[PDB]
């Protein structure tokens, strides 16, 4: 499958190899959760872990799924 | 790197 990435300059999406066929979208609010906050992150993955909200990741078994949650849609 | 919520905009660690 395809997922989004955020592991450069600016974020794209590639495609898993035999591997990982899941994205994740990693949550947490930076020294300023009222200004900035949540930090987002992204990156392809095979499972999905779940950990305290200090520090959490949403992961997905589908495309283009794990996207910025302020992503301008359009 | 990574980015904020807030934008999508690059920052810096």
């Amino acid at each position: 499958i395809v997922c989004h990435t955020t592991a450069t300059s600016p974020i794209s999406a590639v495609t898993c190899p035999p591997g990982e066929n899941l994205c994740y979208r990693k949550m947490w609010c930076d020294a300023f959760c009222s200004s900035r906050g949540k930090v987002v992150e992204l990156g392809c993955a095979a499972t999905c872990p779940s950990k305290k909200p200090y520090e959490e990741v949403t992961c997905c078994s589908t495309d283009k799924c794990n996207p910025h949650p302020k992503q301008r849609p359009g | 790197w990574r980015y904020y919520e807030s934008s999508l905009e690059p920052y810096p660690d």
